[PDB]
């Protein structure tokens, strides 16, 4: 799930 | 138009070649474009977006972005020094928490709100999607951003993270999307980078500088730093008339830099966005 890093 | 000293991968995007800092664009700008962010939020009242972002859409308590991933790649499509398209309209669609992650029913929830809510929104050169997210394999993700795609949206979504195909990943593996690969400054593929056949074309990547929440900015690096590259050339290049959102992915593959990427691996395109911007 989710995406790619609350960067 | 000519920005100077813009981030590096503004000017990779107007360039042939790397190691220049001017970015080159047509002043249209994606004027009349829209193009909505799903991701953690858009804080609209960033300097940056000079009110042309707005939250439409939360699935969470607030429609803050408390987290910046959505705000920094918002601020890659369309902030007026930090973006590619930077007269768009940028409308936020917030399907990840403040920790950056998302149930994929959510996410599902998001694709489909943005295919009807584009008809409540006035985008006369079109619409365009950016989805700087993604997990493990999923036919229902997929489908859900195949269905945004054929609704007539250019959809463009990171192709993640791990150095590895992108066939395993969603939404990434949905070929009907336009899947975005990561280089850094010196072209080369991005460490990280997910790769395979089904990446459509490569962005600016690693150490992209843009808007932050908190009325700041930053530099960070991922796959979800190129997606809004090419999906604010998307919509700029719509604008311009040279393509539609059905065509948008091919065009900007059509039109890239061609061959100039390190470390792509055989059956993986060696396709770098570019603008093909001549004054
Ligand atoms: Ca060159
Ligand atoms: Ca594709």
């Amino acid at each position: 799930p989710a995406p790619f890093a609350s960067a | 138009a000519a920005q100077t000293n813009a981030p590096w991968g503004l000017a990779r995007i107007s360039s042939t070649s790397p190691g220049t800092s001017t970015y080159y664009y047509d002043e249209s700008a994606g004027q009349g474009s829209c193009v909505y962010v799903i991701d953690t939020g858009i804080e609209a009242s960033h300097p940056e977006f000079e009110g042309r972002a707005q939250m439409v859409k939360t699935y969470y308590y607030s429609s803050r972005d408390g987290n910046g991933h959505g705000t920094h790649c918002a601020g890659t499509v369309g902030s007026r020094t930090y973006g590619v398209a930077k007269k768009t309209q940028l409308f936020g669609v917030k399907v990840l928490d403040d920790n950056g992650s998302g149930q994929y029913s959510t996410i599902i929830a998001g694709m489909d709100f943005v295919a009807s809510d584009k008809n409540n929104r006035n985008c006369p050169k079109g619409v365009v999607a950016s989805l700087s997210l993604g997990g493990g394999y999923s036919s229902s993700v997929n489908s859900a951003a195949a269905r945004l795609q054929s609704s007539g949206v250019m959809v463009a979504v990171a192709a993640g993270n791990n150095n590895a195909d992108a066939r395993n990943y969603s939404p990434a593996s949905e070929p009907s999307v336009c899947t975005v690969g990561a280089s850094d400054r010196y072209d080369r593929r991005s460490s990280f980078s997910n790769y395979g056949s089904v990446l459509d074309i490569f962005g600016p990547g690693t150490d992209i500088l843009s808007t932050w929440i908190g009325g700041s900015t930053r530099s960070i690096s991922g796959t979800s730093m190129a997606t809004p590259h090419v999906a604010g050339l998307a919509a700029y290049l719509m604008t311009l008339g040279k393509t539609t959102a059905a065509s948008a992915c091919r065009y900007i593959a059509d039109t890239a830099n061609k061959g100039d990427l390190s470390n792509i691996p055989f059956g993986t395109v060696n396709l770098l966005a570019y603008n093909n911007y001549q004054a």
